[PDB]
RNA sequence: AUUGUGGAAGGCAGCGCGCGCCUCCGGCGUGCUUCGGCAUCUGCGCGCUCCGGACGCUGGCCUGUGGGCUCCCCAUUCGA
């Protein structure tokens, strides 16, 4: 993984069925290149293995403490945008300035807050679950196994996307009806523009 | 074209000597990655075998033998010996290919995987090509169908060339069989 | 005397004939005939006082028997060439390509009417030629050279004019190959997506 | 129409500096890697060698009435099987200027 | 139910490597993941599915045929034609095209888009006033 | 892509043009030849070249917000 080397201002990722280790890697390397990352919908996250397994670990990293001094670290913490975060931390040099401010160019959110509800969301192939998890094989959401290790939101999260989701589809009706609209302007034009038609034929798919 | 395996004939003997001035000529067609290497093991067999080491030897002919129809699909039976971590052991192995090279490349791919045996560990006693009707692996038998007839399940995704892999993409993969 | 040479090279320093077809062509063997069974021998080719004596002996460099070539030109560059100036002022301007100059410079026109660009030297270094070419049969440009861009502000009438004569020619060209006067009108630029190692030009 | 204020043709491609040439345990700063957009394979970097590079940053001070400072450089060899390349420029390239943005011009010109 | 299957007869386009492009036809299945691929212009070869993408187009031939007897099966059941035509076939033939524009080419093309998108603006507001 | 160390030598090597004619992408004389060819005749004069280690051209700038720096403070990547 070298990285995207594509310029852009923000990059927002919909991290749905995407395997964490995998998406935590390539996100790894595109912030220490220097590129502003923003991940939404952490808690659809997929992690290989089930959940019987991905909480026996979780309830392993539970028992890390220090004994004198348990405020001392280590930190657990639940939500899904912060083990998500977290992972992307043990593959930074984050105890570096470097590694900071990679960090720091990094925001994590459960769910599609705004202004990202209406901004592009991007995937990322190399870690699709279609792709890499052959069907049948055990897997657990993140947010499914950030609820039995202590997350409480699961179900506002729950219900604010199922708001958002509906009003999704009211727009993508208002688009669809747009779209249909104009293939009847391009038949109209079709008599004006004769010669323009011509030379975009063999372009055309 | 290539092959990670060549069949060779080799032919030597021991050196003439007082007594047999005409010693016996001895054959075999061994399997290696080159010339050099199928002489090596020409005279690991005369040596256990028939007594005659390279340094009383002498090499008569090496030729590489090639397929006759390698556009044609044929089964091939594998007789062979190898050893595992408690013994020896011996096996019969089938495999379709267009060339006993192919054949015999599965061989040793196999044999690595379902029982760790290195290559250095196989001694290959007999090789054929075996008519559809005389064939006794299952995994061999099922493809001899004039029908044959199925879906590709497992599809790999991915450019056709690493010129058009980006990062991100709009939307995931669209797949059906 | 000879009007083409003897020995035609194969490769640059390699001659098609050996020493002994050469002998049979240069005529050697007719030529001992003429001075009595030999062949002639020719003969070899036959201050102020200083005003201060340096104290330490002046060096002089040694011998450098290489010596420079005129510069090449690209295939791609033929004389009507439209080309994409990279560099200065002029930077993504498509011009028409005239001639070379001795200098190994290349001489381009915009032409001046239709992007502003005048008669002008461009390195080939710094362009990209394409794959149009507009007909210059009737541009005579015979009357420049390297000294008519060497310095010696306003621009005199007389390159004016000069320019006008030039490009009046190259006008009917233009205009006779249809979108060619828009095309050289827009300067080049990338846009998104756009990779200039997959780009045709 | 956008009413945008900026350069109006570019000329060249962006490249993002990766860093150094180094190996896990020694570092050589007098080479850099090189990132260039849209070059995804080694033998897409072909085109690009030789090529003129570019590293445009702001210093404090004004240094001929301007606070744009360029560090000039070149491309060398690829890197990798991906499409990074080497390259070189007049000083090595500070470590501030890692994930920064350089210019990518396509002269010197072979085509 | 699904729509495609590896059969005797079927076109397949290879979707990866050099033969990227071009159509090939199932004439034999060595095994689950192999298969032999012949085509007018190349010798009849294998080849893993993982680099086949099975198309609809399939002629009607036997195991393993000859040459000529595989040409004119797939003339008469006009493989390529069919392909060219079909929406996926031509995607394949106007990248190919888009990448072979030179510059001048690109220069009218964006005068032909530019003016096209201008018209169909224009007929769109009618719409919208009229049909509101 | 990196690089020009040397500053006494026009040397060594391979060729070209003249010193004989022709219709000039070639042709014309001995010896040898595998019949394609050949260091068999191939000397002198004047030149050329992948030939005893880089030369040439152009621009910028020259008391400036310029150039240089081994000095100073600090930041960052690597090392420690
Ligand atoms: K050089
Ligand atoms: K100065
Ligand atoms: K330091
Ligand atoms: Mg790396
Ligand atoms: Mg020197």
């Amino acid at each position: 993984v070298s990285g995207s080397g594509i310029s852009a201002r923000r990059i927002v990722v919909d991290a749905r069925h995407h395997m964490l280790g995998r998406l935590s890697s390539i996100l790894a390397k595109e912030l220490l290149n220097g590129q502003r990352v923003v991940v939404v919908r952490c808690e659809e996250i997929c992690l290989s293995g089930g959940l019987v397994r991905q909480k026996m670990k979780y309830l392993r990293f539970l028992r890390k403490r220090m004994n004198t001094k348990p405020s001392h670290g280590p930190i657990h913490f639940r939500a899904p945008s912060k083990i998500l975060w977290r992972t992307i931390r043990g593959m930074i040099p984050h105890k570096t300035k470097r590694g900071a401010a990679a960090l720091a160019r990094l925001k994590v959110y459960e769910g599609v807050p705004p202004p990202y509800d209406k901004i592009k969301r991007m995937v990322i192939p190399d870690a699709l679950k279609v792709l890499r998890l052959q069907s049948g094989h055990k897997y657990c959401l993140l947010g499914k196994l950030s609820s039995e290790v202590g997350w409480n939101h699961y179900d506002t999260i729950k219900e604010l996307e199922n708001k958002r989701k509906e009003r999704a589809q009211v727009a993508y009706e208002r688009r669809k009806q747009l779209a249909k609209l104009r293939v009847k302007a391009e038949k109209a034009a079709e008599e004006k523009l004769g010669p323009q038609l011509a030379v975009i034929e063999p372009i055309k798919y | 074209v290539t092959y990670k395996f060549h069949q060779y004939q080799v032919v030597g003997r021991a050196l003439p000597s007082e007594n047999d001035e005409h010693p016996k000529i001895y054959r075999m067609k061994l399997w290696a990655t080159n010339e050099v290497r199928a002489k090596s093991k020409f005279w690991y067999f005369l040596r256990k075998l028939k007594k005659v080491k390279k340094s009383n030897g002498q090499m008569l002919a090496i030729n590489e033998i090639f397929e006759k129809y390698p556009t044609t699909i044929k089964n091939y039976g594998i007789w062979l010996r190898y050893q595992s971590r408690t013994g020896y052991h011996n096996m019969y192995k089938e495999y379709r290919d267009t060339t006993l090279n192919g054949a015999v490349e599965q061989m040793y791919t196999e044999m690595a995987s379902r029982h760790r045996v290195r290559h250095h560990c196989i001694q290959i006693i007999k090789t054929a090509t075996i008519p559809a009707k005389l064939c006794k692996r299952e995994s061999t038998k099922q493809f001899h169908d004039s029908k044959i007839k199925f879906p590709l399940v497992f599809k790999k995704v991915r450019p056709p060339s690493r010129k058009l892999k980006t990062t991100y993409k709009a939307t995931k993969p669209n797949l059906f069989m | 005397a000879k009007k083409t040479i003897r020995n035609p090279e194969l490769i640059r320093g390699v001659g098609k004939f050996s020493r002994s077809k050469m002998y049979h062509k240069k005529g050697l063997w007719a030529i001992k005939k003429k001075n009595g069974g030999k062949l002639p021998l020719h003969e070899k080719k036959p201050v102020k006082p200083p005003k201060f004596y340096p104290a330490d002996d002046v060096k002089k460099p040694l011998v450098n028997k290489h010596k420079p070539k005129p510069t090449k030109l690209r295939a791609s560059i033929t004389p009507g060439t439209v080309l994409i100036i990279l560099a200065g002022r002029f930077k993504g301007k498509r011009v028409v390509f005239l001639k070379q100059l001795t200098s190994g410079l290349l001489l381009v026109t915009g032409p001046f009417k239709l992007n502003g660009v005048p008669l002008r030297r461009v390195n080939q270094a710094y362009v990209i030629g394409t794959s149009t070419k507009v007909d210059v049969s009737g541009v005579n440009v015979e009357k420049i050279d390297d000294k008519y861009f060497a310095k010696q502000n306003v621009l005199p009438q007389e390159k004016k004019d000069e320019q006008k004569t030039v490009d009046s020619a190259l006008l009917k060209a233009i205009e006779g190959i249809p979108e060619l006067k828009a095309y050289l009108s827009a300067r080049f630029s990338l846009k998104s997506g756009m990779k200039p190692h997959e780009l045709v030009f | 129409v956008k009413g945008r204020q900026g350069e109006r043709i570019r000329l060249y491609v962006r490249g993002t500096v990766l860093g150094y040439k180094r190996s896990k345990s020694n570092q050589y700063p007098n080479t850099s890697l090189i990132q260039i957009e849209g070059v995804n394979t080694k033998e897409e970097v072909d085109w690009y060698l030789g090529k003129r590079l570019g590293y445009i940053y702001k210093a404090k001070t004004k240094k001929n009435n301007s606070h744009y400072r360029c560090i000039w450089g070149k491309v060398c060899r690829p890197h990798g099987n991906s499409g990074v390349v080497r390259a070189k420029f007049k000083s090595n390239l500070p470590p501030k200027s890692m994930g920064a943005k350089v210019r990518v011009f396509m002269y010197p010109s072979n085509i | 139910p699904f729509k495609r299957f590896v059969e005797i007869g079927r076109v397949a386009l290879i979707n990866y490597g050099k033969d990227y492009g071009r159509l090939v036809v199932i004439v034999d299945v060595i095994d689950q993941n192999r298969a032999l691929v012949d085509a007018p212009d190349m010798v009849r070869s294998q080849m893993n599915f993982k680099r086949l993408s099975l198309t609809d187009i399939k002629i009607d031939i036997k195991r393993i045929p000859k040459k000529k007897t595989l040409v004119e099966a797939m003339e008469a059941a006009d493989v390529k034609t069919k392909w060219e035509n079909s929406s996926w076939g031509r995607k394949l033939i106007v990248q190919k095209r888009r990448a072979a524009l030179n510059d001048f080419d690109r220069f009218k093309l964006m005068l032909a888009k530019i003016k096209r998108a201008g018209v169909v603006r224009q007929e769109l507001a009618k719409l919208k006033k009229i049909a509101a």
